[PDB]
């Protein structure tokens, strides 16, 4: 009965802003590790950005620094993406994936198994 | 390479009796003074068990054959063979018994023992060609006329023979249990001697487990192997075999059971109960105890069990108006639709 | 008769799929098993959540199912550069049509033409009949869902019996005649071990007494055998003259001699603090 | 075209069937009753409409349909056609024409 | 994209031998009894060949038994009708039909719909 479920996808215009969602039932979503994954079209799944259990510790892909800011509520059991300044080459399909660390460190640059998945969610940019 | 034999011309089954074989240590726990009860694939007391010659002479010239049929291998076979000059060899497991299918093949020779299992293209006859030596004859050297040709092999094991030298009434029993459970082939096995009874004697013999292997095969059919110590190319008029086939081997068929057996104090099988044999028995089961005192004990439940399901439904000529509609003699035009319900 | 790593599984981070049921992933190095049965193919990836106790599809139902009371885990990782090829990879063959299920970890390579309608197909293929294994087209250009995953499932089998694969730990020595936590072949305790005349057979392993705690117990390293007894326990009983007269008291301790715990020793136990 | 999820002058302009239906077909051969010897016309079908149909909608309208680009007020002429063309149900027909 | 194409037709001698063949495309013939239907000149289309779908059952116009064979290919998703002592009462366009059974009881002697139709080939037989 565990589900990830994304939410906010849509179609914006380039330098606007859009904000996606995450939210997980049947199990409870502040132990896991959750990151945010893309794949555009013609294009393999790359690790958009990933933030810790706890949210203290957090990575994103060098394409997005300076515009995507993610972050989670441990209470509401959810997971946040927010974009800004949004551009034609983040038009893709988003998952959020939930897994645990199977390496030491604390920081979660390096990508690993990612044991749920949920069925994506579609944002669009173009004008 | 293999050698043709003649025909077996289907002899008539023959039975005989068990007097309380073939129970065999359960698990690998020892446990002393103690009675328990474990449901597992047993051979009941007192049952069927179908015994061949391995030598027959039943034509009236005189002629010696080989009784080696092959057998059904259901959820376990019991084996036991009371001899005296080591004329069984081995055993053959499969389901085709050919190159379709994967096979085993235990044989045993004067000095170890051969466990292999491939895709044995096997012959009608299988069977380990026997001679001595012209000076020693302290051993026995055996050639295999058992399969034409080997593929595909995914095991191979060798210990301590199966069967002891045999080299006149000392009869030996050499009884083996062979389960296939979980891919995995068990043998338990026993030796005994014996003195002057020609079937299966009365008493109780546990069968220590002897070796396990993960086989993981499919097994459905199985054959014993003989050793010709005569001659094929020129069969004499007799003697040339072991006087005629005295020595046999007895075929005993395994079922889920539940049995209660003593460990002594030594850890060791002295006696067992096969629960539905007869009431007795069963009232031992149910107070776990080898011995009932007098007066009356509800000991099972019994309930007749009901036969044929039925499923029964109303008769009325009126039902629903499908003919009428079916059979109607106008049909509305297709652009506007008559649409009729039914309730 | 091997020792499990499954630190170097776990930690690779290169698998896409590390699902363990009935045991924690973390744990495998510390719990060890009679066995492990390894089973490793190619599968796509929208079907490798087939791949699970009590689930259903065509791999779950008409390939491979897996019994609900599944002690293992699934491991699967990605072979888009080692299994697709440009022309299309067909050498992996999967049937779509079967007259039932099949069993609990059953094999079937039978190529019979399955019957889909009313009379007979008698071996060829044809008007509701099918050969029954169909080709994939396995490619470097497919989308994630139709790309190969390389898929290995370990089941760790578990009885009362003598364990071949244990995981990396670390064997310690043999002390005796004291109260210590002891782990024999797996078998995790307290108790005071102690030398026993008994005799176990070449396959005997463990030994029983009435119930489910072993009583005796054998040695890997060395062909012996010992005896387990429980750490000494009983009730204290306090003993006093009323503190309304004095303040002083005494203790009994239950059914002990008076050894492991002004000393009177009765059939009642050990009595301390007061005379005789 | 009596089936879920096809397309057709039946399947669109007549009666649309959702992709989703939990129902049977059946249907059998009516030469012997439908059709007459000089042709049963008394069975209309529309070959223009404006737009597909919903599932399980029923028009019954009976406005000219404007093909061209003027209106044209229910009356017939240049690019106006009414919307219901008669069937030649005939005994002698082909089964593609037969009723 | 469900096609019935026939093949096979041509102009042969009484007496003499032809075999059509029907092929399917877009759709597995498998599922379907096939009929083989003509239509001669001046004359409707009757039925001269029928089998069920899985091959157990046919049927054969009596102006025609012991001259034609129907037999269906089954690996090859093709129905086949071997014509033997043609005469010049057997010219007419050839048509193959595809359906279900309209009844119940194995036989396909009786006739409804054909749910697939071909185009057709011209058999003839003059000389
Ligand atoms: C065993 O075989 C004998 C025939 O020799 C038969 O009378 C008897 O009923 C059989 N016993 C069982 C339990 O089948
Ligand atoms: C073994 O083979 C028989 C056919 O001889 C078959 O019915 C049975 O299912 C097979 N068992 C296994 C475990 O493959
Ligand atoms: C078996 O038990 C008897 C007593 O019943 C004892 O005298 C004998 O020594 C025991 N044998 C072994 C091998 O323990
Ligand atoms: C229906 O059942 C009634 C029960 O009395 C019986 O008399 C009648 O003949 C039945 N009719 C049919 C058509 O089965
Ligand atoms: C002790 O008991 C005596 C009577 O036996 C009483 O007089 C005295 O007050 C008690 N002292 C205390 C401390 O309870
Ligand atoms: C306690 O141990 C001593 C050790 O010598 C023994 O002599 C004594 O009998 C034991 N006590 C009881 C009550 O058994």
């Amino acid at each position: 009965q565990v589900q990830l479920q994304e939410s906010g996808g849509g179609l914006v215009q380039p330098g606007g802003s859009l904000r996606l969602s995450c939210a997980a039932s049947g199990f409870t979503l502040d132990y896991y590790a959750i990151g945010w994954f893309r794949q555009a079209p013609g294009k393999e799944r790359e690790g958009v950005s990933c933030i810790s259990s706890s949210g203290g510790r957090t990575n994103y892909a060098d394409s997005v620094k300076g515009r995507f800011t993610i972050s989670r509520d441990n209470t509401k059991n959810t997971v946040y993406l927010q974009m800004n300044s949004l551009k034609p080459e983040d038009t893709a399909v988003y998952y959020c994936a939930a897994w645990e660390a199977s390496r030491w460190y604390c920081p979660l640059q390096f990508s690993a198994d990612f044991s749920s998945w949920g069925q994506g969610t579609q944002v669009t940019v173009s004008s | 390479q293999c050698v043709n034999l003649t025909t077996r011309t289907q002899l008539p089954p023959a039975y005989t009796n068990s007097f309380t074989r073939g129970v065999y240590y359960p698990d690998k726990v020892f446990r002393s003074s103690v009675l328990h009860s474990t449901q597992d694939l047993f051979l009941p007391f007192f049952s069927n068990v179908t015994w061949f010659h391995a030598i027959h002479v039943s034509g009236t010239n005189g002629t010696k054959r080989f009784d080696n049929p092959v057998l059904p291998f259901n959820d376990g076979v019991y084996f036991a063979s009371t001899e005296k000059s080591n004329i069984i060899r081995g055993w053959i497991f499969g389901t085709t018994l050919d190159s379709k299918t994967q096979s085993l093949l235990i044989v045993n020779n004067a000095t170890n023992v051969v466990i292999k299992v491939c895709e044995f293209q096997f012959c009608n006859d299988p069977f380990l060609g026997v001679y001595y030596h012209k000076n020693n004859k302290s051993w026995m050297e055996s050639e295999f006329r058992v399969y034409s040709s080997a593929n595909n092999c995914t095991f191979e094991y060798v210990s301590q023979p199966f069967l002891m030298d045999l080299e006149g009434n000392f009869k030996n029993l050499r009884e083996f249990v062979f389960k296939n459970i979980d891919g995995y082939f068990k043998i338990y096995s026993k030796h005994t001697p014996i003195n002057l009874v020609r079937d299966l004697p009365q008493g109780f013999s546990a069968l220590e487990p002897l070796v396990d292997l993960p086989i993981g095969i499919n097994i459905t059919r199985f054959q014993t192997l003989l050793a010709l110590h005569r001659s094929y190319l020129t069969p004499g008029d007799s003697s040339s075999g072991w006087t005629a086939g005295a020595a046999a081997y007895y075929v005993g068929y395994l079922q889920p059971r539940t049995f209660l057996l003593k460990y002594n104090e030594n850890g060791t099988i002295t006696d067992a109960v096969d629960c539905a044999l007869d009431p007795l028995s069963e009232t031992k089961c149910t107070l776990k105890s080898f011995t009932v005192e007098k007066g009356i004990y509800q000991t099972s439940n019994f309930r007749v069990q009901p036969t044929e399901s039925i499923v029964r439904f109303p008769n009325i000529t009126n039902l629903c108006p499908f003919g009428e509609v079916f059979n109607a003699t106008r049909f509305a035009s297709v652009y506007a639709w008559n649409r009729k319900r039914i309730s | 008769n091997c020792v499990a790593d499954y630190s170097v599984l776990y930690n690779s981070a290169s698998f896409s799929t590390f699902k363990c049921y009935g045991v924690s992933p973390t744990k495998l190095n510390d719990l060890c098993f009679t066995n492990v049965y390894a089973d490793s193919f190619v599968i796509r990836g929208d079907e490798v959540r087939q791949i699970a106790p009590g689930q259903t599809g065509k791999i779950a139902d008409y390939n491979y199912k897996l019994p609900d009371d599944f002690t293992g885990c699934v491991i699967a990782w990605n072979s888009n550069n080692l299994d697709s090829k440009v022309g299309g990879n067909y050498n992996y063959l999967y049937r779509l049509f079967r007259k039932s299920n099949l069993k609990p970890f059953e094999r079937d390579i039978s190529t019979e033409i399955y019957q889909a309608g009313s009379t007979p197909c008698n071996g060829v293929e044809g008007f509701n009949c099918y050969f029954p294994l169909q080709s994939y087209g396995f490619q470097p250009t497919n989308g994630v869902g139709y790309q190969p995953y390389r898929v290995v499932v370990l089941s760790f089998e578990l009885l009362h019996a003598p364990a071949t694969v244990c995981g990396p730990k670390k064997s310690t020595n043999l002390v005796k005649n004291k109260c210590v936590n002891f782990n024999f072949n797996g078998l995790t305790g307290t108790g005071v071990l102690t030398e026993s005349n008994k005799k176990f057979l070449p396959f005997q392993q463990f030994g029983r007494d009435i119930a489910d705690t072993t009583d005796a117990v054998r040695d890997p390293q060395t062909l012996e055998i010992l005896d387990i007894t429980p750490c000494s326990f009983g009730g204290v009983s306090v003993i006093t003259p009323g503190t309304n007269t004095s303040n002083q008291v005494a203790v009994l301790y239950q059914g002990v001699n008076c050894t492991e715990v002004n000393v009177f020793q009765t059939r009642a136990g050990c009595l301390i603090g007061a005379e005789h």
